[PDB]
């Protein structure tokens, strides 16, 4: 578990 | 897009003090890992699509 790569987020990116 | 992740933020940091009260903490860590996982890809991914 990172943190940038964790409020960095979208739903246009979980893909 | 952050509507039902901050939730979960606020939840896991409230949940830090009974900590064993609560099971559900891990499947919970695995999905922040999955979240993480995805987000390192797509970066990758953005770094050659550039």
């Amino acid at each position: 578990i990172k943190l940038q790569n964790l409020y960095n987020w979208t739903p246009s990116n979980y893909i | 897009s952050a509507q039902l992740e901050q939730l979960l933020y606020r939840y896991r940091a409230i949940q830090n003090h009974p900590k064993e009260n609560k099971l559900e903490i891990k499947a919970i860590e695995d999905t922040f890992r999955n979240i993480s996982r995805d987000q390192d890809i797509y970066e990758t991914k953005l770094d050659t699509l550039r």
